[PDB]
């Protein structure tokens, strides 16, 4: 069956230009026709631009302003996404694919993250989210750890040393302006264990090499 | 299998109304060369154009030619419609030995060439055609660009001509390029033919003081233009298919094919080389 | 362009049951070869898209006979006779006649379970934090049903709005429910400049909404 | 212009007729329901295609009247059978041969019953009504069984010689075992007799046997108004839409005549011997 | 002329014994796969795998999957020797709908799937066996990959399962992977197959909590192995000839041949193409 490979993922600070790969191993370039569509996280699929079989043009979806530039080398079989003007906006998934309404296949690629915001290699800041006093008359307690400015991802969040499972919520990662990710992670313990049991979030950050942890305290 | 792959040897003439143009091109079946006469009439759904068609008449060129092409094939008719244009003074009826019909210099059957007159006059003209018609109308006419300024006045005594037809809201003039061409079919000058439409209610005049291919008459367009060209040399044959590529037509219920990007009709869908199965 | 309005947005739906997502479009999608050129796709939790149904009501290869498609013109239908929890993830019908494809915005197939409410709960910022030069005040929601809620800041009683970003994580893989967090980043000067700090929550299993408080 | 068709398609048109391949079966292994058969079951056709590659799967037969047979099934265009309890008496049932095995489990006619003698030696008379009291006419196939020798008849059934009787109101037939040894087919030296008896609404069927009655276990409906038909041909089934078939592949043909095959099925030119002229 | 450049049109079934595996490779033949049955007893010096196989059962990858293929080829023989396995409590016998036998959802003749007990039980199954006999033991055993967490503890109680293989001097442990994956007839999770040598005098253990597709017995495995496997879509024809290619037979007295790499039996050596002599 056709195997559509993507590159690896891409972090390009806001204005730069990325390139995007796609190679076809199973059939000719020759003998397909390559679309693109992105997916905003948390969103839907936009469809970008590709090739028509009729009319034998590479069509380009207008809406992305001509930024889209999509070169194909037949030799190597792997088909160029080259968008440039890079803005917040533009980060998400990017996958390839020979849709169906032009090739009688329909296969895609993996997709190649594009992350457009501009920093560098940080590690996290961790700050224990206290007992919640508003906890009033819940009866169960409420505690979390804030895991804030890191970069890139991802970051592991552990309860005790993995000790503590039940319970555990942690939360995915949000793209703050500045560039960093940052999250939270909570759990929920019974109210007479605020004084009868100690807790500890591990965090730890392999891309900076970065195994915290916290207490958490009322 | 889901793309078929296999086209028939031949252009099915049924159910769709094919017309095949032969030696004419829809072109010089709309001006009227020699050959084009059995298109005079001819009602289609696919003009068949032949790639091997000749110019068959005087050298010309037509400025925008696909729009004109596509506009003669949209509307699926050559329904002409003679009308009585008053020159004055100027001679009518030209002929060239470069549009030989039957060995006898002719010239475009739904065109007028106008010379001056003996009397070495060309003066002004100014005709005016009302369109008080249910119909559109299409108006084809032409410059004819000399070799030399000696050809010009020869010809049309004033040097520079003009050619200038108007309407309510838009109107084109041209002045002759004059310069000796590359020699074709006997001949350096060449003829500029353009087309206007005239809707219901609208007027159109035609102003000259020289160098105008003046038409005949004019062409029925119809309401509803639902007619295409198909350019092809396959042959049109017997059998039956609602579907036609410039490389045969097709009789299949698969939803692809890989055969032809050009395609008319009751038509798969082209995909790219290549077919695989489920 | 030919725009795709799919619905329902959200299809919670019991397992061992049926489903169905109608796509409408704005233009006939019907070729003269009377083949409907429209496709539905599933983009699982955390994958590539995925075709089912092809060319209308064609079953895609390998898709189980559960699945299955119909519609034809503007009107078009996807049916699923007995959902499965490896049918979760959000479908979306393209469209084939145009080259320039057009998707729908997707139906995200959840799981049905019953209301609840959410617990809502307040962090201020911790004092180490603040020696940084920054204070972020985390609310939590925790198991409720459905995803859709509302949570409002509020200062000193004032509606804040561009300094707050939440995240909300997957389906339980037991109860299944959503937990929602929102965080909201002060600078440390803005932070001391007020003291009454709240965290207004909306949802379908609030008959009020409810507010979480503390004063610092 | 040419008035004689002479090329047809390589393949047999799926559109709009709705075909039906019987593969390695043909339309009477179909209606008993011999191993492979089973595909066919509930299938409705405008043309069934049967294929001369054929292989018989089950005990050597013949049918008196074979064309007659392959008519009425034929011509009827579906293949539903609806299952009856036949309350037989103190006689096996269900007998398997091993000529007829499916998946090397010996078996027989899905649609047929082997009656066979109880384990205490005993055949009694088998007298069984069933009333055509539907809207529908119904089609009842039984058979006959041929054994080789005196010894196979008394150990197969007791009774020697056997009888087999149909009778509705306003018919009968009844055939005697011709017991003898025949040539070896499929592994057996046997042979069975199938008969075919049409039960109008409002008639009687009464099967009365002492022995080598090879009964049916329901019957077919009759279609109300029947159509379709058979072609005996190897062509495959392509993709192509035509309204004409022929046992050499389908016409896609506008033209009056053809020299292609005498055996034509639906909207087919007239058959013309050979020569083409204008 | 010294290359041999013309081969035949067919695979000489004369005198090397030749088995078409048709519709079957040579992996679910040993699984048992449907329509593989025809494969079951014989004996081959060339197992003829055609490339034109179908899968025809549950969706499948098998680990280290050349080596398995040379180990079934090299022995030469389907010769399967059915064992009594006591499992306690847990039941036997799953089917599937994606590997249908003649419309009935069956699974592979030589594999036992064990589900949860409907009294929602999967006991830890610690079941062993002696190699008390002189031929070495071929056992292949599988690891189910449900699609969900509600699936795995649907079939198999234990939420994660583990699936444990041991031997005298080995220790095999399998966790599934829980997680939706393409759509494969009908089907979105998968089973990894591995398999075990036993050797006469050492012992196997199949120990499990849950995701077992439990062996129903084993293939003997012959002392000298000297056969070979040959994909090929080649038919077998009736020449004779001990020369064999992935495009078809070879009968000639020239020392080199330029034809194909694959060759198999008594072959010329393969030229680096040729011209001339
Ligand atoms: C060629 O002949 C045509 C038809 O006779 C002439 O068209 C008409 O020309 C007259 C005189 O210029 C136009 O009258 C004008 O009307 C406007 C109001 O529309 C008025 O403001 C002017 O003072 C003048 O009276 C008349 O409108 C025009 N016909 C149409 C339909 O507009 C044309 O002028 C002649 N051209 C030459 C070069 O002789
Ligand atoms: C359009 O689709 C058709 C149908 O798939 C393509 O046909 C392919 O043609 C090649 C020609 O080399 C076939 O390969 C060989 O054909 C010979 C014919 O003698 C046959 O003996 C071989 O066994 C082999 O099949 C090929 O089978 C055939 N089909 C496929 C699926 O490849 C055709 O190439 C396509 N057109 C374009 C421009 O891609
Ligand atoms: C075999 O079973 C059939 C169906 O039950 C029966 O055949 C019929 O038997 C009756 C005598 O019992 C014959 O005489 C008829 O009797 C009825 C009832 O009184 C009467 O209404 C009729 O006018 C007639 O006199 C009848 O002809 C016969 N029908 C046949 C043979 O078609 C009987 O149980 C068994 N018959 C035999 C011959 O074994
Ligand atoms: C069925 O009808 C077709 C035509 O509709 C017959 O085709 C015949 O094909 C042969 C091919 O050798 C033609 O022979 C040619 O005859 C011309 C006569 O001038 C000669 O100049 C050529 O050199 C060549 O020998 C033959 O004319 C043609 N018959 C026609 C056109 O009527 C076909 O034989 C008929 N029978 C069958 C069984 O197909
Ligand atoms: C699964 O069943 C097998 C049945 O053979 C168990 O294997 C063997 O079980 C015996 C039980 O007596 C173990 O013997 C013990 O060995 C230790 C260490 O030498 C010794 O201290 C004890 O007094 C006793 O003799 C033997 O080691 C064991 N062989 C193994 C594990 O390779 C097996 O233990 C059972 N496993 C489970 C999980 O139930
Ligand atoms: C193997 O060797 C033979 C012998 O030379 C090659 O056969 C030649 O093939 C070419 C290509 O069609 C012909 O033009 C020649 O006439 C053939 N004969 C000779 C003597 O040259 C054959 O091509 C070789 N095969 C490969 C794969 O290289």
């Amino acid at each position: 069956e056709v195997q559509l490979v993507q590159s690896g993922a891409e972090v390009k600070k806001p204005g730069a230009s990325v390139k995007v790969s796609c190679k076809v191993s199973g059939y000719r370039l020759t003998a397909l026709s390559m679309h693109w569509v992105r997916q905003a996280p948390g969103k839907g699929l936009e469809w970008m631009g590709g090739f028509d079989p009729e009319e034998d043009e590479t069509i380009y979806a207008q809406n992305f302003q001509g930024r889209v530039t999509l070169t194909e080398d037949t030799s190597t079989d792997t088909v160029y996404m080259e968008l440039s003007s890079l803005r917040s906006e533009d980060t998400g998934v990017y996958y390839c694919a020979t849709l169906m309404g032009a090739n009688p296949f329909d296969y895609w690629g993996q997709g190649t993250l594009i992350i457009v915001s501009g920093a560098s290699t940080k590690g996290p800041s961790v700050f224990p989210l206290a007992p919640s006093s508003k906890s009033t008359s819940g009866g169960t307690a409420a505690l979390g750890c804030l895991v804030k400015d890191y970069f890139p991802e991802p970051v592991t969040v552990s309860w005790n040393s993995g000790a503590l499972t039940s319970g555990v919520h942690t939360f995915p990662a949000v793209l703050q302006s500045s560039g960093l990710y940052s999250l939270s992670s909570v759990v929920t313990v019974p109210s007479s264990s605020l004084g009868t049991q100690t807790y500890i979030c591990n965090v730890n950050h392999k891309p900076s090499n970065t195994k915290v942890d916290k207490r958490v305290e009322p | 299998e889901l793309v078929e792959s296999q086209h028939l040897p031949e252009l099915c003439p049924s159910p769709l109304r094919l017309v095949d143009g032969q030696t004419c091109d829809i072109v010089n079946g709309a001006l009227g060369s020699p050959g084009c006469d059995h298109l005079n009439g001819a009602e289609w759904d696919i003009f068949i154009e032949r790639p091997t068609a000749v110019d068959t008449c005087y050298p010309f060129d037509v400025p925008d030619y696909q729009s004109l092409r596509s506009i003669l094939a949209n509307n699926g008719k050559f329904e002409f419609i003679a009308e009585e244009f008053q020159w004055s003074t100027v001679k009518q009826n030209g002929k060239s030995g470069a549009c030989k019909r039957a060995n006898v210099n002719d010239f475009f059957n739904r065109l007028n060439w106008l010379t001056k007159s003996d009397g070495n006059a060309y003066p002004l003209q100014n005709l005016t055609k009302i369109n008080n018609g249910d119909y559109a109308r299409l108006y084809i006419w032409g410059v004819h660009h000399p070799s030399t300024d000696t050809e010009q006045t020869n010809l049309y005594k004033n040097n520079p001509g003009r050619v200038t037809v108007s309407t309510k809201t838009s109107q084109t003039s041209v002045v002759p390029n004059i310069g000796s061409r590359p020699w074709v079919r006997g001949q350096s000058g060449r003829i500029s033919f353009y087309w206007t439409i005239v809707e219901p209610g609208d007027l159109i005049v035609f102003n000259t003081i020289g160098n105008l291919i003046a038409p005949r008459g004019h062409y029925k367009l119809n309401s509803q233009k639902k007619s295409t060209i198909l350019n092809t040399a396959v042959p049109i044959g017997s059998c039956v298919s609602k579907c036609h590529t410039d490389r045969g037509s097709i009789t299949t219920t698969k939803p692809f094919q890989n055969i032809s990007r050009i395609s008319i009709g009751d038509c798969p869908k082209y995909v790219k080389q290549g077919s695989l199965k489920l | 362009d030919i725009v795709m309005t799919q619905s329902p947005s959200s299809l919670p739906v019991t397992p061992g049951e049926p489903a169905s997502i109608s796509c409408r479009s704005s233009q006939s999608l019907l070729h003269s070869n009377g083949y409907n050129y429209l496709d539905w796709y599933l983009q699982k939790p955390g994958q590539s898209p995925q075709l089912l149904i092809y060319l209308g009501s064609n079953r895609a290869s390998g898709v189980p006979d559960r699945f299955s498609g119909s519609g034809s013109g503007t009107d078009f239908t996807l049916k699923i006779s007995r959902v499965e929890a490896e049918d979760v993830g959000v479908y979306y019908c393209k469209q084939a006649l145009q080259t320039l494809y057009t998707f729908g915005q997707g139906t995200k197939l959840e799981i049905k379970r019953t209301v609840a409410a959410p617990s809502v709960f307040i962090f201020p910022p911790s004092d180490e934090q603040l020696k940084s030069g920054t204070a972020s005040v985390v609310c939590l929601l925790n198991n409720f049903y459905p995803r859709e809620a509302k949570v409002q800041w509020k200062v000193d009683n004032a509606l804040q709005s561009g300094n707050s970003q939440e995240s909300v994580t997957e389906q339980d893989s037991k109860d299944s429910t959503y937990s929602l967090s929102s965080t909201l980043t002060l600078s440390k000067a803005d932070y001391e400049k007020h003291k009454v700090y709240a965290c207004e929550v909306t949802h379908q299993g609030l008959s009020s909404p409810v507010t979480k408080s503390f004063n610092r």
